């Protein structure tokens, strides 16, 4: 279990460099609500970069940890530097997509997909 | 020991004697061309296409005749090897007719594909080709025999494993003909196989013609669930449609056959479909309601009712995720009335001992026995593929094969005792000159059908045969690892039904008529309104629309074996899953998941949302009901026969009579087969 | 010479054997495995730790000169514990000469940029990040090149399906272009081509 | 300079899948089986990994055969069962592995069809 | 064609159209094949 | 031929036509049906029978290279005619 | 409240599963004899646990781990079942 490391020599490493994002994300928020002209404020903005960091918690390989940081690095470089547009910056809030309810019973009315 | 040492190609190989030089070659992945060879017929080396050079010998060989000699190099891609497989492609093709785009064999031939592999690439023939005229054998394959290459597989298959010596050659040279001479029909329950041995066009699934080509289908890899056996097939697919039955090889099970109504009965899945479910308007008339409907008029009732008052009936084609799930549901109003359609007798261990219901010698044993003893049953209707592995048995191993019961045709000769139940007693005794034959018997076999259990006097008969096994395990003779007593099952779900504590037959209905009745897949008209109070609310689940549905409150739609992943155990106890091949029609839903939803709505949750979930409260039942592909021996058959002597039930005079006594009765038995119009002409074909 | 039939060249064939060789005993260190193809193409398999030796000892050697990146380029093999194979092609102005250098590592081991040695890697290393998700370390700028802001996987991949997961359309109510879950009014159909029948025996795998 | 990391391989966070098409889906491992039409075996040699079969719905306009699944026509190939395993664990998938069914050795004997006293005689050529 | 004329077959146009797209003679696609599952009807008598 | 349904739709010659109830045919509203008329299973009956005096004959369909594949058909049974699985022209063995 | 339904778990040939292999031998019959109407499951399956099921009204079930007991322990976790009822 001898690897070649990407960044970070452990998780103690890698959560540094996961706050130091977050950090960075969080400070753009309110940057991109007024540059994108977005009609979200700045707490949704949060929430929803809160969400996203919150879905990898349960993360322990610290490689998988920084590569993470690098991909989420990598999408706050488009957001700063409006290589993204308006459009996909929204599509992290899924804005059309019709609620699915998770429910035993409610998706055995709608069709076969468990 | 006394394997010896062959090269192929110059690689060592130690085979044993008697192995040929094809099957030589197999041992380092090679495969040698061929047409007339199959490994499952007897060797005919006509075709050709199997010579190969053995270094030095200045003749080629038949490789898939000639057996290796010690020292022998087989050169498999030799120029001599490689010449003499184009000169036989030319003579093959010589007459061949220029049919591919119109042939349904086009794009899984092995004549175009040996052709592209081992022909050349052009012809040189500048004459007229021959044309000979077809010849109907019947409904289910279309011959055209101008596609004919002779190679008579169809023949060896015919007369060795169906049995039937209708097919042979007629005339000589290069107009030797394949037919039957006559006008006759090859209506065996294996004939369909005979399209899949045929290298060729020649002979073609009528049902199939001009439907689709084999590289748009997908194939599906499923359990077939028409009978018993649980033959291990392929459904292919294509757009969201099923479109074939294909066999899939299964050594200890089906081989690389399949009956014919395992073929050819799936045109029944797109018929008489349940596809929304229903409910009574106001006239008393089934109307097209929402689930949400449908589930709530249910709920009310099972919230209504308690105890005996709630009984449910599982069908034959009933997978055993739905069978545990209606049983926890009707377990949860404290009711124990969960009933099959087939019976078993419950005297002594009953379904206690799995040993006491299952076929423990399996399927692949009969290969081994000595002796054959069948009682009260027609294996060649009943389980197709289980009598051909006993003629493969009588075939090769010289098998004696003995019958008690009606004197129906096996395609093997046997001996008939007789029909009188009466005579098990007499073998049991010693009176019967068969008697000896089973003392004398290293191997015996004692097979009785759950046909003839399905008489008032089953319990009778199971513990007179389960006697005369008793007393040829306690004579010795036997080893104590061999299998003597057997039931045989035509039943898809009757294992599983029996594995989870089911009770075998409708007795218990009908001593507390209930006031709610849930009918699984229950098309056998085993219970009525004749049989019940005047105001009976009666649910029927299933796909089909046949005897159930008409005499119901609520139709819920239910899934077929093709639309969904499900566990069935066949006549061994060895336990299968089928695989979705396509999904259910219209509102139609996976049958564990109705039963879980009704659960929900009348506040009973069963506790699993998942297929995986529900798989292990299988597991909790019964754990050899997720072992799939295993075969889990049972034992405790001393056990079984004690209990089985303690209650005296007499054997009546009626003699054994199986319900089906010839192919006529083969077609139509369960509710897809019913609605099947292929079905439908098998049977006008053979009764007109 | 038969007509059809490719003609062979034997002193090509000799001359890149002899190279392969050379370079095997220069930097045992790193190589793995020389193979010369039966259409003369060497091919020199390397450890990962050698991508940098390697690159710039075919770079700057005299008796080897290969100063064009030529192309690289990533293959996914799942069945591999190493799935991505990196293939680097090599032009030799000098001695009018083709090489090609293979290495491997999986989704979460870093490959060292070959930036330093060749300028023209930039892109390339770009493009295997985009398309197969293979990091590469010291890279002055690495992110994707080919696929849309924001897209998630890597579609190179074997195991990424060929439409995808999401697709676009113009939405009236949110004015602007979204993404939602992939549906195909005509699913793709998938064939199954192969001929049950073996076509090359030169290349039968021992059973 | 390496480093430690003891715990199993879990790409299922880098891989960009959406959840339900990791944690709903169901890989069958298997090999595939012949092809019954016919003799040729070169198709049973390597596993392959599938993933459960999904609604396919009639489009209105046309008829044609719509879905909304995208895995309906991944396949992968594999040299083992073991690689195809390690497979679908990294990527969060469960599984089912079909054991390889190999053809059973047979013994044939062309001198069979002549016997002077069995049954394996045969009536015709 | 005045001088090498077409062959004639009994089921070549005899009027030739132009363009139709944009009026009531376009071209509507549908599917030309059949139903593919048939449902079972319900009785017409109330017999339960 | 192609006849029409009870609705008036015209039945195509495979014979399609949308069902008493069917929505989709308000597709054809304001426009109309797109079916061929010549229908190829009437056509290939009117053509007559070929006598010929050999037990089999070939066919290509006519123009040569610009038929079909050449087939050769039996003309053994005389219950019935032999077909060409091509292009369907039929032919019969004279006495 | 009632004991509607009891099975048995065990392997054919581990030898956790010993004593229920001997309890069945010699006391299933005996067994059976007393309560002819109690469904008395007996489930063999290569290298399981040996367990004791017990179902009672209304689908209340309960399970006791047979793991290497004694033919005279599996005769008392039988016997609390058939009369501890619940
Ligand atoms: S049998 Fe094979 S070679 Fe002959 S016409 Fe049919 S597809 Fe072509
Ligand atoms: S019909 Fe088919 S199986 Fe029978 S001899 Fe001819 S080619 Fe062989
Ligand atoms: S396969 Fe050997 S002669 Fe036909
Ligand atoms: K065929
Ligand atoms: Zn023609």
């Amino acid at each position: 279990t001898s690897v070649k490391p990407i960044f970070s020599r452990d998780m103690n490493e890698a959560k540094r460099r996961v706050r130091e994002l977050y950090r960075a994300w969080y400070r753009e928020v309110p940057n991109t609500v007024h540059l994108f002209q977005l009609d979200i404020s700045v707490k949704q903005g949060r929430d929803k970069v809160r969400e996203m960091f919150k879905k990898n918690a349960h993360i322990t390989d610290p490689r998988v940890v920084d590569l993470l940081v690098i991909k989420g690095k990598m999408e706050l470089e488009e957001t700063i530097k409006v290589w993204k547009q308006r459009t996909h910056v929204m599509r992290f809030f899924h804005e059309t997509e019709a609620p699915r309810p998770k429910d035993f019973l409610s998706k055995f009315y709608v069709g076969h997909d468990p | 020991s006394n394997l010896i040492e062959v090269f192929v190609d110059g690689q060592s190989v130690m085979v044993e004697p008697g192995t040929t030089v094809l099957q030589a070659c197999e041992k380092v992945g090679m495969q040698i061309p061929r047409f007339c060879y199959h490994e499952r017929l007897s060797v005919a080396g006509n075709c050709r296409m199997c010579l190969v050079e053995i270094e030095k010998a200045p003749k080629v060989v038949a490789a898939c005749a000639m057996p290796v000699m010690k020292g022998w190099n087989i050169l498999t891609n030799s120029e001599k090897t490689k010449k003499a497989r184009e000169g036989v492609m030319e003579f093959l093709l010589a007459n061949h007719p220029l049919d591919c785009p119109i042939c349904d064999q086009g794009g899984e031939c092995d004549l175009q594909d040996q052709s592209m592999m081992f022909g050349s690439d052009r012809s040189r023939f500048l004459e007229g080709k021959r044309a000979v005229e077809d010849k109907n054998i019947g409904p289910l394959v279309k011959t055209i025999m101008t596609r004919c290459i002779q190679c008579t597989r169809c023949i060896r298959f015919a007369s060795e494993i169906a049995g039937v010596d209708d097919l042979g050659t007629t005339g000589r040279g290069n107009d030797m003909q394949v037919g039957t001479y006559i006008e006759k029909m090859f209506m065996s329950e294996l004939s369909g196989n005979i399209i899949d041995i045929c290298p060729v066009g020649a002979l073609t699934s009528k049902p199939y013609a001009f439907t689709a080509r084999p590289w748009e289908t997908r194939k599906t890899e499923s359990i077939d669930v028409m009978d018993a056996v649980g033959s291990n097939i392929v459904v292919s697919t294509r757009t969201g449609e099923v479109m074939r039955i294909l066999p899939r090889m299964h050594e200890d099970i089906n081989e690389e056959w399949i009956s014919d109504k395992t073929r050819f009965a799936y045109d029944g899945l797109k018929r008489q479909r349940l596809t929304e479910p229903m409910v009574r308007n106001e006239k008393g008339l089934l109307t097209h309601t929402t689930w949400e409907d449908a589930l709530s008029r249910v709920a009310g009732m099972l919230q209504s009712f308690q105890g005996n008052d709630v009984a449910a009936i599982a069908g034959g084609l009933v997978d055993a995720e739905a069978l545990i799930a209606l049983k926890d549901l009707l377990n949860r109003v404290d009711s124990d009335t969960l009933c099959t359609e087939e019976v078993f007798p419950t005297a002594g261990a009953g379904t206690d001992l799995r040993s006491n219901y299952l076929l423990n010698t399996t399927i692949a044993g009969v290969e081994e026995a000595d002796v054959v003893l069948l009682v009260g049953t027609n294996p060649r209707f009943e389980a197709p593929l289980f009598n051909a592995r006993i003629r493969k048995s009588w075939l090769h191993n010289d098998l004696k094969v003995a019958l008690i019961g009606s004197p129906v045709d096996l395609t093997y000769r046997y001996d008939h005792l007789g029909d009188s139940p009466k005579i098990l007693q007499d073998i049991a005794s010693g009176s019967h000159p068969f008697s000896q034959v089973l003392q004398e018997a290293k191997k015996p076999m004692v097979i009785l059908g759950s046909s003839a259990l399905q008489r008032n006097d089953g319990a009778a008969i199971l513990a007179a045969v389960s006697n005369i096994a008793q007393k040829i395990r306690t004579s010795s003779g036997v080893t104590g690892d061999w299998k003597v007593m057997n039931i045989l099952h035509r039943i898809a779900s009757q294992v599983a039904a029996l594995d989870l504590g089911y009770k075998p037959g409708v007795e218990a209905i009908q001593k507390n008529p209930p006031k709610m009745l849930f009918l699984l897949g229950a098309d056998g008209g085993c219970i009525t309104r004749q049989d019940l109070p005047k105001d009976c609310f009666i649910v029927y689940q299933g796909h089909h629309g046949d005897v159930g549905a008409p005499i119901a409150d609520v139709i819920l739609p239910g899934a077929a074996y093709t639309e969904k992943s499900a566990t069935y155990v066949n006549t061994e106890g060895r336990a299968q899953q089928t695989k979705v091949a396509v999904t259910p029609p219209g509102l139609a839903r996976e049958d564990w998941k109705i039963i879980r939803a009704l659960s929900e709505i009348a506040g009973m949750t069963l506790p699993y949302d998942t297929l995986d979930q529900v798989r292990n409260r299988l597991e909790e039942v019964s754990p050899n009901l997720v072992r799939y592909d295993d075969v889990e021996g049972a034992n405790y058959f001393q056990q079984a026969s004690e209990l089985s002597k303690l209650v005296n039930q007499q054997l009546l005079a009626d003699p054994l009579v199986p319900p089906q006594l010839t192919i006529k009765d083969f077609y139509m038995t369960d509710s897809i087969s019913r609605a099947s119009q292929t079905m439908a002409k098998c049977v006008k074909a053979v009764t007109e | 010479t038969r007509p059809t039939v490719r003609p062979r060249n034997d002193v090509a064939h000799k001359q890149l054997s002899a190279f392969g060789e050379y370079v095997a005993e220069i930097l045992p260190k790193y190589v793995q495995q020389v193979q010369v193809s039966c259409f003369n193409e060497l091919e020199i398999c390397i450890h990962p730790d050698g991508v940098i030796p390697v690159l710039t000892f075919l770079r700057d050697h005299s008796n080897a000169q290969f100063k064009s990146l030529a192309d690289l380029t990533a293959v996914d093999i799942p069945t591999r514990q190493n799935r991505f194979e990196i293939v680097y092609n090599l032009l030799s102005l000098r001695f009018n000469s083709r090489i090609r250098v293979k290495t491997y590592t999986d989704e979460l081991t870093p490959i060292e940029s070959s930036v330093p040695v060749y300028k023209a890697a930039n892109w390339y290393e770009r493009e295997i990040w985009d398309m197969f998700g293979v990091f590469f370390a010291n890279h002055p700028d690495l992110r994707r090149i080919l696929t849309d802001y924001g897209f998630e996987g890597h579609p190179f991949r074997k195991d990424f399906p060929l439409s995808g997961y999401v697709e676009l359309r113009y939405d009236d109510e949110v004015k602007r272009v979204v993404a939602e879950p992939v549906e195909l009014a005509q699913e793709f159909r998938k064939f199954d081509l192969n001929s049950p029948w073996e076509a090359f025996p030169a290349y039968r795998q021992p059973p | 300079q390496l480093i430690t990391v003891d715990e199993k391989l879990d790409i299922t966070t880098i891989t960009g899948v959406p959840e339900e098409h990791i944690k709903t889906r169901k890989a069958r491992i298997f090999v595939p089986a012949r092809n019954n039409m016919q003799s040729g075996v070169n198709n049973t040699k390597k596993w392959k990994m599938e993933f459960d079969t999904r609604e396919r719905w009639e489009n209105p306009l046309m008829g044609w055969a719509s879905t909304a699944d995208p895995l309906s026509n991944l396949v992968l190939t594999f040299s083992t069962k073991e690689d195809a395993v390690a497979f679908a664990e990294k990527n969060g998938w469960s599984y089912d592995v079909e054991e390889r069914k190999v053809p059973k050795p047979k013994s044939k004997s062309y001198g069979a069809n002549f016997s002077w006293n069995k049954r394996t005689r045969v009536s015709t050529k | 064609p005045t001088v090498k004329p077409p062959t004639a077959r009994k089921f070549i146009w005899t009027n030739h159209k132009f363009n139709l797209s944009g009026t009531p003679q376009q071209y509507v696609p549908y599917s030309t094949t059949r139903k593919k599952i048939q449902e079972w009807v319900p009785p017409s008598t109330p017999y339960k | 031929g192609v006849r029409t349904s009870p609705t008036g739709e015209k039945v195509t010659h495979t014979g399609q036509v949308y069902d008493d109830g069917d929505y989709r045919k308000v597709r054809f509203v304001g426009r109309q049906k797109e079916v061929n008329e010549n229908f190829a299973i009437d056509l290939i009956a009117e053509q007559p029978v070929s006598q010929v005096g050999s037990r089999v004959i070939s066919c290509d369909g006519g123009g040569g290279a610009l038929g079909h594949p050449r087939v050769y058909i039996n003309l053994d049974k005389e219950t019935k005619t032999g077909t060409c699985g091509y292009c369907g022209l039929q032919f019969r063995q004279q006495h | 409240l009632g004991l509607r339904e009891i099975r048995i778990h065990l392997c054919q040939r581990s030898p956790g599963s010993q004593g229920v292999r001997d309890f069945i031998e010699k006391r299933y019959v005996e067994l059976k004899k007393a309560n002819p109407d109690l469904p008395i499951l007996i489930r063999e399956c290569s290298d399981v646990q040996p367990k004791l099921w017990a179902r009672y009204a209304f689908g209340q079930e309960k399970n006791v781990s047979l793991n290497n007991f004694s033919a005279d322990q599996v005769t008392r976790a039988l016997e609390n079942v058939l009369s501890s009822k619940a």
